[PDB]
């Protein structure tokens, strides 16, 4: 798994060389003083290559080579299970519109609809969580 | 102060038509009075649909728009809550786009002059420039102290009788 | 020292001397009744009719109904030398003077809108789910008297305090409508005035028929309509023992005689917390009814709206026939009265369509009737239309939309969108029984793929029965199942280990109550399977 | 018994009674009544009708005018119950004075 | 607005779900 | 050999909400520099009590959050409850400590209008105290969870995830206690 993880790992190397080059040269180039809202947004995306950059190193650290690494494998190595996939569910549909009626209320203001569609979202996000993990009724 | 039962009864009489604390749905209602105060609720807004209670130049009548007695007494009810030169330039640079010229920055015709304003004075000018107005951001506590709200308030009001 | 077995015990012989309520009673306690969560709804418009009862037997011993004009001089200060009627001071006595009356009147208007709103969908139970057939017809139209008697119960009831905002609904409706209509003219107008409006025996008048005129027959049909579905039995969706002439559910004395007094408690808990914190109709914001005054919000009850929503998007549509003129309220007379046409008089006019007259006790699932599911849920779009019409004023602050335009999104909307919710939902209905033929032919469809050595994905589905060595099943019949989709709904799921939430128990006593638990379920569904096949 | 007739003549107008929804207040007694455009104070229940002048309003009136019997006055038991017949037992009675902007 | 229309709104997204969800509790599925 | 797909999607999920808040940094930092003449509390003044006692349970909640997820990767199903009612009553006491401390800067100091820091204060540390509030619900919605099932590896693997992500709220939150407080 390592040329996922490098893939996140030159990505980082380049806007960490991108995040001091722009804040020197803005501290010494710039017309005022040290430009700040371009150097926080390079500075926290040299940190988003990061978070995840470091996380797939630590996986391709503790994983085997699995058939997707090796450069010649058989198509019967996978031969397993591949997990679980939901196949229809109807909650997608109904945390959209949870979500879209606390997005109207927040632009027009509405206090009322706002709290109403948070709590429209969380008895929705209830719903796709709990999805497969109920068991049978008690009657 | 202000008779608070002459206050319901102007509300009853003139304004539960549009409004029951919630806004008239014909167009734009007027609404809640944010902040409600003698200041701004008791200062009308001709410009638009609403029509204008208080007549510039108007004797006692039977027939009238508004009463002093009575626009402070619904003013009242409705709020129940349960360096000239200097001011008039930071207005300017504030409200510039819009106040500068002393037009108006929704239509070219509309203007902040007296006949714009009919009855005007420097009360009701300070009164909607505190809340602002309708389609105005409020100024007061978000904005402007209220040095520069009065100083501004000055500015143009003389600007508006010169 | 009491003892309550012997003293218990001679108390039935006494009863049972006197009287002789053996042979009766248990065949009453040995009713069964089916299991069903739709099966409460109605229980919800009997248990928010007791309600309305106990909170308005309270509610007219400080009530005043007289229309004779005072000045208030009491206590809210606002309303302080205002004139206005007796029904509306001791409406604000109610309210004010009276300790713990501004809850008690509270709780009775939302009580009055939970009853309103369970008679509309205990409706949508009866009608979608197809329980007014052949020997129920007549329970329909007994039922369906009750949903007209609710909305003029409610429209009488919040006109008796005679506020502002509740004074124009009646110069509105009862004073323009009836006004205009060309069967007989004006003179009704007089007959339930007493003169012209307001006149001074309208509230008086609206207080008796309001108390004793339709509550008593309100009482007297709810009497004749839970009589009916006790010895006319109930109906049942089928399933495993349901077989057109059982009744598969559980008896009345132990059980249901516990969940139908448990859920009287629990429906009257949540109006007790609804009539206490959220407010319903403040009275004294906007004052008396003067006829000179204006409220910008004159809107009725959601039971009601679609009446001020239909007076609302019918063009000004007058005719003039002749030197006599046909104002606009003829058209929600007629509009008024041919929807309660066509609902009182449905079951006769699917009798005549369908033809299908014969004695149905087993309901039929409401995706398997796409046309009716389609006639239906194109009535609550027509219906959901008018009530989002009535308050476009509210829409047109709030939601920012127009004032002008709300009544061309429903003028148009009224003749558009019935016509495609009945193309959304009859190919809804039909595509949720394809949905059940996937679950039958092929399996319940579970998440786990399983790549086969040469490839080839699959889904590895869960044949519902007997096997075969074909690939799919044999295919089952669908007899009107509910056919779970779901593999965590059957046994796969599992117990989570018994114990506290933070704290297990010792392991000893979990596998006795998962193996006396799995095997008390297992003697569950061979109870069944015994008796179906006892049947056919 | 709770049928009454609409076209009884009860109120006495000029035009030898006429009936009821033909009268709206403002039909005249007799030939020189001049019912006066009189508003309101405010508060209308225990309020006397003041007079009215044509030129009170600027521009943009809206207000809302009564009948006025220029008999009544304000203060006795006797003529206070003409005033609960003007609005709050009759109805029809109100009118906008509006005022176009020339 | 305050008069019955969000009155009402609130009867059925707090008054009616808390009666319904009541009765899918106490009652079952078939 | 095959790398928990689910835990994989919540970092990288989790890396954008690092640039929600570089969007939220960007106002403080550029509020601070072109416009702070004197110090940026100018009317107020940040009181490192409440502050101090309410980011020291916010460490010690990843203290036993990481305990919550150490009983998971066993197989103890009360272990894990057991640690994440200690998570969730130490993150309530987060919101409800920091929203007293938003109730102590309203009534005596700079609200959201009406001050420069106002609204760069409210709204870096206000979608911190919208990322606690929704991290506490996600407690609820998977203690609820191990209610109902056999507790599967794949309830493991929720519970992997949810500790995922208030240690990015905690880490956030350090991010904006030594920027804010310290670096004034
Ligand atoms: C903002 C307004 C909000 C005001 C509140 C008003 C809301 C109405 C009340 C809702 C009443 C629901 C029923 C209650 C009685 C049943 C109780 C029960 O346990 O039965 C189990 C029951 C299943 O039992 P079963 O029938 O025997 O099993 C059969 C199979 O399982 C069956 O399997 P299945 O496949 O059939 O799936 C069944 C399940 C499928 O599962 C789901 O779909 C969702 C499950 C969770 C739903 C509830 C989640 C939260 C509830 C609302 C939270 C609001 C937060 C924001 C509020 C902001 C306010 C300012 O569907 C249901 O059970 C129906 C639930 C109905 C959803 C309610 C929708 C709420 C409307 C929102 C209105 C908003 C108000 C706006 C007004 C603004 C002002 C004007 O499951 C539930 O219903 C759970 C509901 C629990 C809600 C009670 C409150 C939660 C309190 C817990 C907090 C914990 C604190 C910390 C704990 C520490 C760690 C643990
Ligand atoms: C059972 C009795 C069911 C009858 C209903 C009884 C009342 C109880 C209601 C509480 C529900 C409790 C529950 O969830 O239990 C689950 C329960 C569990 O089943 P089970 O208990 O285990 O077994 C019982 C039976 O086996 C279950 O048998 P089933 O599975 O075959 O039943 C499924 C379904 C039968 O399946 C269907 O065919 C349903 C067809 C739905 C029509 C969808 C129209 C959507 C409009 C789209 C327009 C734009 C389209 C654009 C695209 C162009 C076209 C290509 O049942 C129905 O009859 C549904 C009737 C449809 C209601 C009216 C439609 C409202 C349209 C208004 C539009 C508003 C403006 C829109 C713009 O299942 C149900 O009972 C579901 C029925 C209730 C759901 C629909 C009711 C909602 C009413 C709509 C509200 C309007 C929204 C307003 C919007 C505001 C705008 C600002
Ligand atoms: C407000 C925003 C949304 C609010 C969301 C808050 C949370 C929702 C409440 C959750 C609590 C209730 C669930 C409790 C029971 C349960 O957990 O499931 C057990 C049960 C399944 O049990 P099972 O283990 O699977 O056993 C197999 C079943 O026997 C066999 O069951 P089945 O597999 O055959 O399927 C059952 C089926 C039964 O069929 C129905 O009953 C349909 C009813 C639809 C509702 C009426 C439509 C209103 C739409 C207004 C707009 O139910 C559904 O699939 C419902 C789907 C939701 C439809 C969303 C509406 C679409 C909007 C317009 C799009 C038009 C499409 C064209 C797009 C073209 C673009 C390319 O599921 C149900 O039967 C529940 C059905 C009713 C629940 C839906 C919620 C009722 C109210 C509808 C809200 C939508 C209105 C949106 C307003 C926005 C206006 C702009
Ligand atoms: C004011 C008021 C209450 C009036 C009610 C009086 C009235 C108008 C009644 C209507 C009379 C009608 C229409 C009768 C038709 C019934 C009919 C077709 C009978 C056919 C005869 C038959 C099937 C068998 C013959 C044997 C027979 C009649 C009776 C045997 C049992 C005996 C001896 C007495 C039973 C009498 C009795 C205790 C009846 C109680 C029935 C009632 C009203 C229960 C109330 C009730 C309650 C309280 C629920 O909570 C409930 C919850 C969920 C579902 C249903 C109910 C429900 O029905
Ligand atoms: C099922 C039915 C009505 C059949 C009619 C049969 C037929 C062919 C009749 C012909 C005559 C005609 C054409 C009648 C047209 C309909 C009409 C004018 C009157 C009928 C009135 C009537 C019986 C209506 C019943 C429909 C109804 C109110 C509810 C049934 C809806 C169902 C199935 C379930 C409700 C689910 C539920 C509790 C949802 C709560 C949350 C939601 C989404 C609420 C939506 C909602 C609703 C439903 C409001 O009524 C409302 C009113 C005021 C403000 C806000 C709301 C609001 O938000
Ligand atoms: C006793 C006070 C009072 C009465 C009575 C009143 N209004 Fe208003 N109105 C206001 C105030 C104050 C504003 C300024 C908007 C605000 O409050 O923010 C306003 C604003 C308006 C506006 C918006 C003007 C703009 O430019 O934003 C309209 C339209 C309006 N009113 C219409 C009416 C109509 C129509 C009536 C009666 C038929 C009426 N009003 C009666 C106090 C009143
Ligand atoms: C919309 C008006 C109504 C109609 C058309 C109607 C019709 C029906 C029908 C046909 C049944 C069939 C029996 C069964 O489901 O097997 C029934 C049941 C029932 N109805 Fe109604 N009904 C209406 C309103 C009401 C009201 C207002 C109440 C409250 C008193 C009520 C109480 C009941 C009860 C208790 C049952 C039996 C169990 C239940 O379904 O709750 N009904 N109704
Ligand atoms: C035993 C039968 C009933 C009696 C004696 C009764 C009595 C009363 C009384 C005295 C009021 C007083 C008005 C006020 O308090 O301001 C009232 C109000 C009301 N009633 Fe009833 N009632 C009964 C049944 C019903 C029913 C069945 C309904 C359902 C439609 C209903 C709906 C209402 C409504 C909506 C109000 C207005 C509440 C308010 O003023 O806020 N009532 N009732």
């Amino acid at each position: 798994m390592h040329i996922e993880a490098r893939l996140f790992e030159i990505l980082t190397a380049f806007f960490a060389l991108a995040a001091v080059v722009y804040a020197v040269l803005t501290a010494m180039f710039a017309t005022g003083g040290v430009e700040w809202a371009g150097t926080t947004a390079l500075v926290l995306t040299t940190g988003l290559t990061l978070i995840t950059g470091t996380f797939f190193r630590f996986v391709a650290r503790r994983l085997d080579t699995r058939p997707e690494d090796y450069e010649d494998a058989e198509i019967s190595d996978g031969a397993g299970e591949l997990g679980f996939f939901a196949p229809h569910s109807w909650w997608p549909i109904l945390i959209s519109l949870s979500f879209s009626t606390a997005a109207v209320g927040a632009a027009l203001w509405l206090p009322w609809l706002i709290a109403a569609g948070v709590a429209f979202v969380i008895t929705s996000v209830c719903g796709l969580v709990f999805e497969y993990y109920w068991g049978p009724e008690k009657h | 102060s202000a008779l608070l039962r002459t206050g319901k009864q102007l509300f009853e009489t003139s304004c539960v038509s549009c409004h029951g604390a919630n806004l008239q749905g014909v167009p734009d209602r007027g609404p809640s009075l944010i902040g409600t105060g003698e200041a701004a609720v008791y200062f009308q807004v001709s410009t638009g649909r609403m029509p204008a209670m208080r007549g510039e130049a108007q004797a006692p009548s039977k027939p009238p728009h508004f009463d002093e007695s009575q626009i402070d007494a619904l003013g009242a009810y409705v709020q129940a809550n349960g360096d000239v030169a200097r001011g008039g330039d930071l207005f300017r640079l504030n409200c510039a786009s819009c106040h500068n010229f002393t037009g108006k920055g929704g239509a070219l015709s509309s203007g902040k002059y007296a006949p714009d304003l009919g009855d005007a004075n420097p009360a009701q000018i300070y009164t909607a420039m505190l809340t602002g107005p309708q389609n105005m951001p409020k100024f007061s506590d978000r904005q402007l102290t209220p040095d520069e709200k009065r100083d501004i308030v000055a500015y143009v009001r003389e600007s508006a009788e010169t | 020292s009491p003892d309550f077995a012997k003293l218990a015990a001679a108390q039935g012989d006494a009863i049972d001397s006197r009287y002789h309520p053996s042979a009766a009673v248990r065949r009453q306690l040995n009713k069964v009744f089916p299991t069903h969560w739709s099966f409460l709804l109605g229980e919800i418009a009997l248990y928010s009719f007791i309600i309305l009862l106990l909170t308005g037997v309270w509610l007219t011993l400080f009530f005043d109904p007289s229309m004779a004009h005072v000045t208030y001089d009491g206590v809210y200060q606002p309303l302080r030398g205002v004139q206005m009627s007796r029904a509306y001071e001791t409406a604000l006595d109610i309210s004010f003077e009276v300790r713990g009356g501004l809850f008690v009147r509270q709780v009775h208007h939302w009580a009055a809108l939970m009853f309103a709103a369970s008679i509309m969908v205990h409706l949508a139970r009866i009608f979608f789910t197809g329980a007014f057939r052949r020997p129920r017809e007549a329970n329909w139209v007994i039922g369906s008297l009750l949903l007209i008697l609710a909305m003029f119960e409610g429209f009488f009831g919040y006109s008796l305090p005679d506020d502002l905002l509740s004074g124009t609904g009646i110069r509105a409706a009862l004073s323009g409508i009836t006004m205009g209509i060309p069967v007989i003219g004006t003179w009704m107008h007089w007959a339930l005035f007493g003169g012209d409006f307001p006149g001074e025996i309208l509230i008086p008048r609206l207080y008796a028929l309001h108390i004793l005129l339709i509550p008593g027959i309100i009482l007297a049909l709810i009497g004749a309509h839970l009589a009916l579905v006790w010895f006319q039995k109930h109906t049942q969706f089928p399933g495993p023992g349901r077989t057109e002439t059982n009744v598969v559910g559980v008896r009345v004395m132990p059980v249901f005689a516990v969940k139908s007094g448990a859920f009287f408690a629990m429906i009257t808990g949540v109006l007790g917390l609804m009539g206490g914190l959220l407010t319903i109709n403040p009275i004294w914001n906007l004052g008396p009814y003067k006829p000179s005054q204006v409220s910008a919000g004159s809107q009725p009850d959601f039971y009601m709206m679609w009446t001020d929503g239909l007076i609302r998007l019918w063009p000004a549509w007058e005719f003039y026939p002749f030197g006599h003129t046909i104002p606009q309220g003829v058209w929600v007379a007629v509009g008024m009265g041919l929807v309660f046409a066509l609902l009182i008089a449905y079951p006769f006019i699917e009798k005549k369509v369908t033809g299908d007259d014969a004695h149905h006790n087993l309901l039929q699932r409401p995706r398997d009737v796409p046309v009716r599911t389609a006639i239906g849920s194109m009535a609550i779009a027509l219906y959901l239309l008018l009530t989002f019409a009535c308050m476009n004023d509210i829409i047109a602050l709030k939601f920012h939309i127009s004032l002008n335009a709300t009544t061309w999104i429903g003028r148009i909307g009224m003749v558009v969108l019935p016509a495609i919710v009945y193309f959304v939902a009859y190919r809804w209905a039909i595509s949720l029984q394809r949905s059940d033929r996937e679950v039958l032919e092929h399996g319940v469809e579970t998440g786990i793929i399983k790549r086969l050595p040469h490839g080839a994905y699959v889904e590895l589905h869960q044949p519902l029965g007997p096997v075969d060595e074909h690939g799919h099943p044999i295919p089952l019949e669908y007899a009107g199942a509910p056919l779970p989709k779901r593999m965590n709904k059957l046994g796969s799921g599992g117990a989570p280990g018994t114990g506290s939430f933070l704290f297990p128990d010792p392991a000893v006593e979990h596998e006795a109550l998962t193996e006396a638990a799995h095997a008390s379920e297992h003697k569950s569904l061979t109870a069944l399977k015994e008796h179906q096949d006892r049947i056919h | 018994g709770l049928i009454k007739n609409p076209w009884k003549p009860v109120v006495p107008t000029a035009e030898g009674k006429k009936a009821v929804l033909w009268t709206s207040g403002w039909t005249p007694r007799f030939k020189g009544e001049t019912i006066y455009l009189a508003r309101a104070t405010g508060r209308p229940g225990e309020s006397p009708f003041v007079k009215m002048r044509p030129e009170d309003i600027d521009a943009g009136g809206m207000e809302t005018v009564f009948p006025w019997r220029e008999s009544d006055g304000d203060g006795t038991t006797v003529e206070s119950e003409h005033k609960l017949t003007e609005i709050a037992m009759g109805v029809r009675n109100p009118v906008m004075l509006i005022r176009i902007k020339p | 607005g305050f008069g019955p229309a969000p009155e009402g709104m609130a009867m059925w997204i707090i008054g009616m779900v808390a009666a319904i969800g009541v009765a899918m509790w106490i009652g079952s599925r078939a | 050999n095959r790398p928990n797909m689910v835990s994989v999607g919540t970092i990288v999920w989790l890396s954008s909400e690092l640039m929600f808040f570089a969007g939220l940094f960007a106002m403080y930092f550029t509020a601070r520099a072109q416009a702070g003449g004197a110090w940026p509390p100018e009317p107020t003044e940040l009181n490192l009590a409440l502050a101090v006692p309410v980011t020291l349970v916010l460490i010690a909640s990843s203290f036993t959050c990481q305990m919550g997820v150490f009983a998971a990767e066993r197989g103890d199903v009360f272990g894990l409850r057991r640690w994440y009612v200690i998570t969730f009553l130490m993150g309530l006491f987060f919101v409800l400590g920091q929203g007293y401390e938003y109730i102590h800067l309203v009534e005596h100091g700079t609200t959201i209008p009406g001050s420069a820091y106002g609204s760069v204060f409210y709204l870096a540390t206000g979608f911190h105290g919208l990322h606690v509030i929704g991290g506490l619900v996600a407690f609820v919605l998977l203690l609820a969870r191990t209610k109902m099932s056999k507790f599967t590896p794949a309830q493991a693997t929720a519970a992997i995830v949810v500790s995922y992500y208030w240690h990015f709220v905690d880490i956030v939150w350090i991010a904006l206690f030594a920027t804010i407080y310290f670096v004034r």
